[PDB]
Order: C-alpha cells, then structure tokens, then sequence
C-alpha cells in the first residue's frame, strides 16, 4: 500500500500547492498544500471547493468550462470576469445587485506549483482591472511560467503593487527562470512544450471535472473523451458557396 | 515598405480564413505565429527583404 | 560643503554598475557622460577592482574585472561578480549566437537595428551537437533553458511575441577574437587530453 | 475544394478516433479492471439511414463526374449532396444530422471485460446499456482514468508527465466498496489525484488520501486549511470538548 | 525593372562588403574608395540603365505633354470599352507613379551607398573576418566532444566576465515593514480564521466520522475466530457493541 | 605607474558591498582595516552614494545610503540598493526579535555578545497574534520558514543543534523601528479587542 505511494512524484510532475489572491470568495492571499499521495478537498457545500478547481483549470486550459460539475449539460453560469470581481450570484439574502466583492480597480492572482524529484514548476496568472468596467477587453492579463523557487505568487503581487506592468516586465528581464506572456496562447504553447501533451490532454482534464452527469458508454465517449471536432460550421460555408 | 506587424496581421487573417483546407496545413491553435513564421520563411528565401 | 562628485557622473556610474553595460542606443545621455570623463569613471571603479571597457564603434560601455598583474586569475572569483563561469553548452550557444551576430553586422546599415533571430533558427544548429532528444518539444525546452541562462549572462533577451530573440552587442566583446582564441586553445587541449 | 473535402475530413476524423481507441486499448491492457480480467474497447460503425443516403448521393456524384454535359449532371449531384448537408445543418442535433456531420457519432462504442490469460470475451457490453447506477459509474470512471493516463503520457512513454488530475464529486451512485476499486485503478495508472468530495464520502476518501483541504465559508469569505487526517481528527476532538 | 534595380544595388553592396572583408590589405582598398565621392556601387548592369531612365524622366516638357495626351485619350468614349476602371485610373496616373517610383529607388540607392560608406568606416571588416574564421574553427572542433555527458556539458570554460553588474547591496535600511491598513487587517483575519473550524457546520463533523467497515471487517473476523462457533446477529451485537446500529447490521 | 588603492582596503570594500555589513566576530581583519582608514572607505563609497556607519559598541560596520539633499523624500530610491517591504508575518517576527534583542542588550549591557533565543520561546509569541495554523507541526513549519526568510535578509542565523538562533547585531539599525513598534501595538490592541 505505502510502497506504491512513493511512485507518484518520481516519473511525473505532481501538483503540490495552490495560491490564490482575490479569486472568487477567496479575498486576500490563500495557500493550500496538496499531498503527494492524493488529496481530498472537503467542506460544506457553498464554500470555495468549486472555486479552487476553477482556478486550477484556468491556469491549465484555454477556454475552461467553469462549474462543470453542476452545470454540465448546459452553458456555465460563471466566467473569468465573475471570478476576478468575486460576484456572489448564488448566495443571496442581502444581495446588493449580485454583491460584487471587488467592483473597483483590483488585481487577482492564481498560482499552481508542481514538483518532481525536487524540480519545481510554477504556473501563474495575474488578472487586473484598472477601472469599474467589467468588459472582457478591459481586463489586463499576464500569465507566468517559472522553474525558480524564488518566483512565488507573493513576489509577483508585491512587484505589481509596487510598479504595475512596467515593473513586472522589468522584473521578468532581470529574473532567472521566469517567462511572462501577455497573451495566453503563447503561455499555453509553453505548457504544451514543457509537458509534451497537446491541447486535447488539458481539455480532457477540464472535462473530467464534470463527470457527474454521465450515462451509457456512448454518451461518456461522445461527451467526455475525443473532443468535438465536429463539422457543423464548415457545412454552412460549403452551403453558402454552393448558393453562389 | 510595409511594416512587418501589419503584414503579419494580414497574413494571419488570410490563414484563418482558410483553416478548413487540408492542403494548407493551417493550424488554428495560433494562426498569428504561423503567419509570422511563414513571412520569415520568405524573408530568408529572398522573396522579400526585411529592413 | 565638501568634495562631491558631480551628480551627473555619480548617476552615470551608478546606472553603469547597476546594469553592467551602458548603451548609447538606449541611454545616450549617461553614455555620453561616461565617455566624456572616462578617467573619472575609471578612478571611481578602481577600488572595486572594476574597470570600464569602451566600444565607441558600437556605442557600448561595460564593466569588467580589473586584474592588477596576476590576481590568481580567477576573475570569476571577484566578490562582486555574480553569475557563474559559462559551461560548454552555454559556450556553444554563445558561439552560434556570435556567428549570427557577425552575419548580421556584416549586412548592417547605419542606424540602430538590434540584431534579431527566430528561436526556430537555432534548433537545427544545436541539434547537430546536442543530438535529437526525441521530439520538437524537448529540444525547444532545452533551447529555452539555454537562452534563459544566456540572458542571465546578458547576451540575449527573452523571446518576444513572435518567438524572436535579440542578441545584445555585449556578445561582440564576450566572443571577440582574443577570447575566442583562448577558448579555441582550451578546447584543443581538452580534445587532446580526452584522447 | 468543398463538400468532397468536408466528407473526406469527416472520414479521416473517424479514422483518427478509431486509431486513438485502438492504441488506448493497449494502455488499458496494462491494468486489471477486475482482479485478473482487464478491459478492452470495440468501436463498430453506425448504420443510420442518413449515412446510407449520403453514400448513395456520393456514388451518384462520382458517377456524374464522368458525364460530358458541361457539368450539368455533376452540378445536380452536388446540389443533392449540398441539400442533404443543409438539411443536416438546420436540424443540428437530430441523431441523423449528428451522425452525418459529427466524426464521433458515425461509430458506436462498446466495452468488453476479458480474462488476462483467456483472451475470450467474458462480458461484452455492446452498447447494451443494461447496468446499475454503480456499474455505469464504475465503467465511466475507469474509462475516463484510462483516457486521462493515455492523453497525459508523452508520445512513446507509459508514465504521464503531468501526473495530477482533479475529480469533482466523482462517485455518487456506487457503493463504498466499488469506489475504492476506482481509486486503486486511478493510482495504478500513475495519476496523482485531487478529489473534491461533498460532506458525504469523507470516510471513503479517508482510506485513499493522506491530507485534506478543508474549505469553509465565514460569510462572504472562503478560507482553506490544509491538514492531515490526524490533525482533522484532533480538531474534531477539540470540537467535541467545546 | 524598378525592383530589379534595387536587387542589383543590394547585391553590389553585399559584394563590396565581402571584398572589403576578405581582402588581406584592407588599408588600400578602403581609402581608395572612401576618399572618393563617386557612387561606389556602380552596378554595371541595370542600374546604369536606370540612370539613363532618370535622365530622360527628369526632362521637363515631355512629361506634362505625355500626361495631358494620356488624359485626353482617357477622355475618349472608346477608352471605357477598351480598359476597365482600375486600368483606366492606373494609366491616367502613370506619370505620377513613375516619378514616385523613381524617387523611391533613388532614395534606396542613396541609403545603400551611405550604409556601405558607414560600414567601410569603423574598420570592423578585419575583426569580422577573424571572428568568422575563429567561430568556424571552434564549431568544427566542438564536433569531437561528447555532448551526451552532463560532465562534458557542464564544464566551465575560460571565457571572461564582461558586463559585471554590482546590484542588490543589502543596505539594511532597504527593508521596510508592513504598516497598519485594511490589507493588514484582512491578512490578520485570514491568518486567524484559517484552520478555525469551530464555526463549521455540525453535519460536516457528523459525516467526518462514520462506520469504517474496513476495521469492522477485521474485528468481526477476529471475533468469529475467537468464538469459532455459529454466531447469530443478536449475539454478535451483544459481543460487539455497534456504534451505528443498522449500518453495522447490513455489513454483517 | 598608477595609484591603486591598498589591497586590503579594496578587499574590505568589496566584502562590505557584497555583504552590506562587516562583523568583527566574522572578519576581524577587514573590520580592523576599515576602522583604521574610515576616510578612505567613505571616499571610495562617496561616488556610489553610499557610506559606512561605524558601530564600535557592537563591532559592526554597515552600508547606509548617503543620498543627496533629497528633501523629505520618504520614497528615496537608489539604483544599487533595492528596497523591500516585509510581510505581515515577517514584520511581526522582526519586531518580536528586535524587542527581544533590545531586552537582551538591556540585561547584558550595550554591546553584548550572541543575543540568542529559542524556537520554542518564539512559537507561543507567533501563535498569540497570527493564530493557530492547525497543528504543532504546521506551527513549527511556519516558524521555520519565517526564520529562513529572515536569515535570507541577514537578520538571524539558522537554528543550531539546541534549536536556538542568534539575533544578529544588524537588527539594531532598521531605519524606522517606530513602524515596528506601531505594528506591535496595533496587533496587541486587535488581540485585546478580540478578547
Ligand atoms: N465566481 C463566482 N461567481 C459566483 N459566486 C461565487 C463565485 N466565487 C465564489 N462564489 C460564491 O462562493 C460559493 C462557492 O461555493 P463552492 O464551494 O465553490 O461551490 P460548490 O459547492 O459547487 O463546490 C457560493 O456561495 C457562491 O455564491
């Protein structure tokens, strides 16, 4: 039983930390440690367990499906904007128009650490608003990849608070083992390169968090694995060309 | 002289417009990068000159 | 009230020490102050065992270790010298980058150009020496790590949105003919000892 | 430049799916579903009427491409094909339309539990839903774990490089005795696991995990504490004396 | 041939640079070409034809006469039947674009000549030649090493230290400490309330502890081993006090 | 033919810049040399906008930013000295250690030696304000990590075989101890309000 427990973290990178800052209902800086022999996230329904999974998936995927466990089958209610702003759609009772926890200028950071035989790899994301706007184009994003133990989400937040994106870029220039991407496509490409797995792997990892609404093998295959790759849009273009 | 960024943007838009075709091997993952790469392929091929 | 080094000179020296190198293309003002009073800057840096190396052609000043006669050599052992001596793979990448830099400098105009190269260009040249690790992702990761180390040495910049790096002019003074001759002699000795 | 290319692309996607399933069968071969049984997959093909009508229309188009009438018969055949395509597109979720224009809908799916030494099929669920809430859950969890292990494994390697996976309230229809088998299988595939459990199943995961992140809300402020099961037990003891 | 002329000038500049670099007596064929104020890039093929073309174009009178005649012809009704809108517009403005292209090509030539003159100064051709030769030798020699051994790849080389940065002095005054404010209050609250499970729900604790049938399995097995007799459910309950009532019984 | 600065003075200056301090206990030779020629070292550091603060009572030298007039510039910036603001927990630990060091100096006289403290003696102090992380092991881990961070800044040393750490003399000079006192008072007031 315990002999097998040592296999994890030897030939693979295992998650061993999550750090959040102004993410969902996690106001301030929160840190959670994850054991190398499997970990359980437990708590009364309506805390921040789905919030944590969504932070991790945001760090991992390109268009993560938020709250997939309960909203599977239909479109998700939550989005990145509502996590950054800390909206409280569900819990009401004194709801002041969705009770946006952080309506003004704000910064939210998320960070996940992975380890293998003492080698560390940290994924991070800083998402901030400079005004009261809530448009997707008004949120400034900076993704971070690191293999240096000294590059922690706390350090990134300190640098941001001190000197905005200018000092963030300057720190990246003089930092050893840090890579900052302003556009998530390049950051996901770097993740793909490091972990030698295509986008389908992380998309499937995302879909795995919504396995509750399962059915016969056919639905599990056509809805969980072997992602869509459908051709319902190409058919429309073909039809329009044939109309011409 | 067309600025490099504008040419890359135009090539990326054209590349996305024809992602379906199998001949072109256009990758939807990050068309912009591919466009840039393509342009560079023709800069060291001497079709165009960068300065 | 007392002898105070001119605030222009102090500011220029502090910037030079902070950044190691001072380029006219980025900070022409401080570069010009340093050039105007090279003796003053040399006197300021003397107690630190540091000296200023100038390249007026490239418009580039830099700080190098000042060895009096024979300080046991080991210039990398200077207390104020951070970083570590370049290793063989870093030296090979530096040679490749210097070859690219010389190629760019040959066909160079009269204004600032900031020699650039795509990361994908270095992949086959490196693969020739380090071998094929098995897939494109592995070699890309290896190249990115090497480039990060070199940037830590100040010879390059991190890849930009187009997957292109800039080879800094400091390389022309790291891999210059004298240093390249020394490295070639050392490599020949290593090869002879190996066999 | 169209229609024919679209159909060829759909067929190629079907082929890719089939090969992916075939090479995931080998990754599932290395782990015993039951104690010495092991599980395999079978693709098979859909026999919908829409696909056969499409085949008829494609044959007509191929025959018409050889007619010398200035592309009139060819145009008519292409018109029939495009009419079929538009019919499918407008009703984008009828089973026929999905089978026509969805690569992962032209072929069925089936699992088969076999014997490690005796290669004979011992139980082949050829679709054949016939299963309890716990049985379907077991099969789905096992197949999803196998797929995750295969996907996260770098090409030419049997050990995933990104070894961490996240499950969210995975097990709800299965008994506590069969969920442990799922956890054992997940560990066997080399995947480190982070489970998200409701207030239930806190005793089920206590036998397969060494630590818990307790997430508790104190109003509008969620907090998290990472504690070993023993420290959680000490906290409970403090509660019982408070 | 407007682009061909620029291509020829570029090739001529490259050839001149290569000749300067590869020549062993730089001093002669540098001053012989620098003190001179000629083209220094006289591409004998097309490029001298462009000079005559410029001479003809710069001639006045004929240019405006031809432009006026071209517009007169464009005005003719049959012109619309002959050409189309784009071709008509291009033909009408032919002279303007011709002069614009001539100016662009002349600017390119002047720029290239200035660039070659600047390269001829700074006397870096000899250094470029020596550096290229040394780099070629080093890259050819490095093929004899074993690059699959971390011991070889991590060998330290004798390259010098250039660009030594003296930054990050401790300077104990550099340290500042957190000042009381809302952020400090929130941090203190988070530190205190993390791992504060008192307010957590009661049902959470109740579900935390439950019948671990694993231990009960072995306990019951040991009880039967001790008795080694056919035992009923009531007797088992008496001997083993169930803490969960039917939860145990189902297991039994 | 030059005017090279004394070898020992250059070594002392480089050591001081590299470490930012000079303790008679650790480097008696360099400390004595700097004491012998304070004018030379202050002149050397003048161009860099730095100075040495003597402290013969504790046998400690340190680098202090000798900036310009900088009228009431509470946000003074130095190119070579990067300013850091410590955490809430780090600041609390620093304040506790500073007050303990002051108490040790009072009870042993100014300029005492090896103001030590015990990890078990610090755990309750941290638990009073920061609260209970949830276990003895977690408390020890938190305290050890904070002590490691402080040692990185050069304020304390690693625990010895007796689980004791020595507060280094550099705590005596911390720019603005008034902020530390205010933070401690605020924390104690908050705790009293809670109870
Ligand atoms: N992005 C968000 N949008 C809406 N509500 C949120 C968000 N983040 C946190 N919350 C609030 O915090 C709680 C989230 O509960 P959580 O434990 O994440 O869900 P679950 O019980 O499904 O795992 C709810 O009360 C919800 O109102």
């Amino acid at each position: 039983m315990n002999q097998v427990s040592g296999l994890a973290g030897k030939e693979s990178f295992i998650l061993t930390r999550i750090e959040l800052f102004n993410w969902g209902g996690f106001h301030g800086l929160h840190q959670a440690a994850i054991h190398q022999d499997g970990t359980a996230v437990i708590g009364p329904t309506g805390s921040g367990k789905t919030t944590l999974v969504d932070a991790l998936m945001t760090l991992l995927c390109a268009n993560p499906r938020y709250n997939l466990a309960s909203t599977g089958g239909h479109e998700s209610d939550r989005d990145l904007i509502s996590y950054v702003r800390g909206v409280s759609g569900p819990g009401d009772g004194g709801e002041g128009q969705s009770h946006i926890a952080r309506p003004g200028k704000t910064v939210t950071g998320i960070a996940a650490t992975l380890e293998r035989e003492g080698k560390q790899v940290r994924l991070g994301a800083l998402l901030w608003f400079d005004s009261t706007s809530s448009s997707v184009t008004d949120m400034k994003r900076l993704w971070l990849f690191s293999d240096n133990p000294g590059q922690t989400l706390e350090h990134w937040l300190n640098v941001y608070h001190e000197g905005g994106t200018r000092l963030l870029r300057q720190m990246e220039k003089e930092a050893i083992g840090l890579w900052t991407y302003p556009n998530k496509k390049q950051y996901l490409a770097r993740l793909r390169d490091f972990f030698e797995v295509g986008e389908n792997a992380f998309t499937l990892l995302n879909r795995a968090a919504g396995l509750k609404q399962l059915n016969s093998i056919d639905e599990i295959f056509r809805e969980l694995v072997l992602d869509d790759h459908s051709a319902f849009d190409r058919a429309a273009e073909v039809a329009n060309s044939f109309d011409g | 002289g067309i600025p490099l960024e504008e040419a890359i943007q135009s090539l990326s838009s054209i590349l996305i417009e024809h992602v379906s075709q199998e001949q072109y091997d256009i990758n939807q993952d990050n068309p912009f990068l591919q466009a840039s790469r393509e342009l560079r392929e023709w800069i060291k091929r001497r079709l165009i000159v960068e300065r | 009230s007392e002898t105070r080094t001119l605030q222009k000179i102090r500011e220029a020296t502090q910037e030079l020490l902070k950044y190691g190198l001072l380029e006219e293309a980025s900070k022409p003002n401080l570069y010009r102050i340093v050039l105007s009073h090279p003796e003053e800057v040399t006197r300021i840096l003397e107690p630190l065992d540091l000296d200023i190396g100038i390249d007026e052609i490239r418009g580039l000043l830099y700080v190098k270790v000042r060895l009096d006669e024979t300080p046991a050599q080991d210039e990398w052992a200077h207390p104020l010298v951070r970083r570590q001596r370049l290793n063989l793979e870093q030296s090979l990448l530096v040679a490749i980058l210097r070859q690219h830099f010389v190629a760019w400098e040959q066909e160079s105009g009269t204004g600032a150009s900031q020699a650039q190269i795509a990361i994908d260009d270095l992949l086959p040249q490196l693969q020739i020496y380090l071998g094929d690790p098995g897939s494109e992702s592995k070699e890309r990761t290896r190249l990115l790590t090497l480039l990060d180390q070199l940037k830590g040495h100040g010879l390059v910049t991190s890849p930009d949105a187009h997957e292109r790096i800039v080879i800094r002019p400091i390389i022309a003074h790291l891999a210059d003919p004298i240093n390249l001759q020394a490295l070639l002699a050392w490599l020949r000795e290593q090869i002879a000892q190996q066999t | 430049d169209g229609v024919t290319q679209l159909l060829s692309h759909i067929e190629h996607e079907v082929l890719v799916i089939e090969e992916r399933l075939n090479e995931l069968n080998e990754t599932m071969f290395r782990v015993d579903f039951q104690p010495d049984r092991y599980l395999r997959l079978d693709t098979k093909k859909v026999v919908h009427e829409s696909l056969r009508t499409l085949e008829k229309a494609q044959r007509q188009l191929n025959a018409a491409r050889f007619v010398d009438d200035n592309g009139e018969s060819h145009y008519k055949a292409l018109q029939v094909l495009v009419a079929q395509l538009r019919d499918a597109c407008e009703r984008n979720r009828t089973l026929g339309a999905k089978a026509l224009l969805d690569p992962r809908f032209r072929l069925e799916f089936a699992v088969s539990v076999m014997d490690r030494q005796s290669g004979n099929v011992i139980e082949s669920r050829t679709g054949s839903q016939g299963g309890s809430g716990g049985e379907k859950e077991i099969i789905a969890s096992y197949v999803l774990t196998a797929s995750l292990s295969y996907a996260l494994c770098p090409a030419g390697s049997r050990y995933p490089l990104f070894g961490t996976i996240i499950l969210d309230e995975a097990f709800s229809r299965s008994s506590h005795a069969v969920a442990g088998r799922i956890i054992a299988a997940l560990r066997e595939f080399g995947l480190h696991a982070v489970f998200i459990t409701p207030n239930k199943e806190m005793r089920l995961l206590r036998d397969h995990t060494r630590s818990a992140i307790v997430v508790h809300r104190r109003g509008q402020n969620s907090n998290m504490a990472s504690l070993s099961w023993e420290e959680l037990e000490r906290h409970y003891q403090r509660r019982g004396n408070a | 041939d407007f682009r061909r002329v620029e291509d020829s000038w570029r090739e001529a500049d490259r050839a001149l640079r290569q000749s300067i670099i590869g020549e062993q007596y730089h001093r002669g064929d540098i001053v012989e070409r620098l003190l001179n104020d000629q083209d220094a890039l006289l591409n004998t093929p097309e490029g001298r034809v462009f000079d005559s073309f410029q001479q003809q174009l710069r001639q006045s009178s004929e240019l405006k006469a031809m432009s006026e005649r071209l517009r007169v012809i464009l005005s003719h009704p049959s012109a619309s039947d002959a050409l189309n809108r784009l071709q008509r517009h291009d033909l009408r403005w032919l002279v303007k674009r011709l002069v614009d292209e001539s100016q662009t090509v002349l600017q390119a030539r002047a720029r290239s000549e200035r660039d070659v003159r600047g390269f001829m100064k700074t006397g870096l051709a000899a250094e470029h030649h020596r550096v290229g030769h040394l780099l070629n030798e080093f890259l050819n020699l490095a093929l004899k090493l074993d690059w699959q051994r971390q011991m070889i790849r991590k060998q330290e080389v004798p390259l010098p230290a250039v660009g030594v940065a003296v930054t990050g002095i401790p300077a104990i005054e550099r340290l500042r400490f957190k000042e009381v404010d809302d952020e400090a209050e929130q941090t203190l609250d988070l530190s205190n309330h993390a791992a504060d499970l008192t307010q957590i729900g009661d049902d959470f604790w109740d579900a935390f502890n439950g019948l671990d049938r694993e231990v009960l399995i072995q306990q019951t097995l040991q009880l039967l081993a001790k008795e080694n007799r056919p035992v009923g459910l009531a007797e088992l309950a008496e001997l083993l006090p169930p803490a969960h009532d039917l939860e145990t019984f189902a297991v039994w």
